[PDB]
């Protein structure tokens, strides 16, 4: 049905600006008023604005009134977040949010676009195999996984088997090695008998630095 | 500035209990007071609208209740899939403004965890680099410690570790570890050992392995 997919991670130095985008499908956005909010570390989920697609007026948040401009193009179906003179304090996970006013609160949101402020440099990930071995299995389950190393900045996305794999899948939050870089394993626990007959692929994606793995993680 | 003020940062209950999350607005907001419901690595959730009126599919254990500047989402018969940070709304003035957020803790029975170790990859090998992960798999509760010993000697400052939120099923932990060394370092030594405290464990459990099977 209806299904917003906002624009991928982005890394931005101080000062630039940059445009998320918020494409709507399976309804027509005149009959809705988009939002945007964003979440930050501390002061946590913030109001930024709305538009209504069906003449343009925009409500802001005057704080950030004058930074942000929201537009919208109907043929589209898409909503625009424009962040100008980016600083340090506008990292954020930024929201785009559709509602139509009947049940009348953002009922459908879209997966969020990760803003990273920073003058240092993307940088891409290597992803190893965590092959499946003895050392990994017991009780007739069996662990394997993907180490995603050596990145910048956040987020890295993992799925497996493009997204047919979810149960006994953990991946782990990141962490921070002493470079600078970020570092993450991703972990699923399967059966040891079908090892032979089932295929799993860890499929990693980092945007900001165009990076699409699909490493076939095999046993021994 | 209407401040939306949720003054429970965590909660802890149980499987089947009831939780009350509160939400103090700093002005007269009337009903147009809204709750969301965000689990980890997921977008809000939109729960209660005009303050206790349930969405399409939301299961009725979710109630909210509250009028002017006192504002409640109820939570009976708890379940794990419960897991999520809750946070209040006021969409009757401009700027809308959100709660800080109240984080749901389950607590569960003691489960010990199952330790697995990972050798560098023959990919990372070549590239000079050596990452031994071990891994803890479904442990509760969430304090463990991991120690790293190379040929039986205690290591230091050359790994990182991270803990992930509460499992949405079984309200347990899960933990990575790694250890990197230059591929230099990692072929002058034997055997590479992780072990692991916790308390559903008697004893110190250590899983092991030698460089080249």
């Amino acid at each position: 049905e209806v299904q917003l997919q906002q624009s991928g991670a982005e890394l931005v130095k101080p000062g630039a600006s940059v445009k998320l985008s918020c494409t709507a499908s399976g309804f027509n956005i005149k009959d809705t008023y988009i939002y945007w909010v964003r979440q930050r570390p501390e002061q946590g989920l913030e109001w930024i604005g709305r538009i209504d697609p069906a003449n343009g007026n925009t409500k802001y948040d005057p704080k950030v009134q004058g930074k942000a401009t929201i537009t919208a193009d109907t043929s589209s179906n898409t909503a625009y977040l424009q962040l100008s003179s980016l600083t340090f304090e506008d990292t954020a996970v930024y929201y785009c949010a559709l509602e139509h006013g009947y049940y009348d609160v953002m009922d459908y949101w879209g997966q969020g676009t990760s803003v990273t402020v920073s003058s240092a440099s993307t940088k891409g990930p290597s992803v190893f195999p965590l092959a499946p071995s003895s050392k990994s299995t017991s009780g007739g389950t069996a662990a394997l996984g993907c180490l995603v190393k050596d990145y910048f900045p956040e987020p890295v996305t993992v799925s497996w088997n493009s997204g047919a794999l979810t149960s006994g899948v953990h991946t782990f939050p990141a962490v921070l090695q002493s470079s600078g870089l970020y570092s993450l394993s991703s972990v699923v626990t399967v059966p040891s008998s079908s090892l032979g007959t089932q295929t799993y692929i860890c499929n990693v994606n980092h945007k900001p630095s165009n990076t699409k793995v699909d490493k076939r993680v095999e046993p021994k | 500035d209407i401040v939306m003020t949720q003054s429970q940062k965590f909660m802890s209950t149980s499987v089947g209990d009831r939780v009350s999350v509160t939400c103090k607005a700093s002005q007269n907001v009337d009903t147009n007071v809204a709750w969301y419901q965000k689990k980890p690595g997921q977008s809000p959730k939109a729960l209660i609208y005009s303050a206790s009126y349930r969405y399409s599919g939301v299961p009725d254990r979710f109630t909210g209740s509250g009028s002017g500047t006192d504002f409640t989402l109820t939570i009976s018969n708890v379940q794990s899939e419960d897991l999520a940070e809750y946070f209040c709304q006021q969409y009757n003035s401009y700027p809308y403004t959100f709660g800080g957020g109240t984080k749901l803790e389950i607590k569960r029975t003691v489960a010990a965890p199952s330790v697995f170790i990972f050798p560098p990859s023959d990919e990372q090998l070549k590239s000079g680099t050596a990452s031994v992960v071990c891994l803890l798999n479904n442990f509760y509760p969430r304090e463990a410690k991991v120690q790293w010993k190379v040929d039986n000697a205690l290591q230091s400052g050359n790994s990182q570790e991270s803990v992930t939120e509460q499992d949405s099923k079984d309200s347990t932990y899960s933990l990575s570890s790694t250890l990197t060394l230059s591929k230099a370092d990692y072929e002058k030594h034997k055997v590479y050992a992780c072990e692991v405290t916790h308390q559903g464990l008697s004893s110190p459990v250590t899983k092991s392995f030698n460089r080249g099977e």
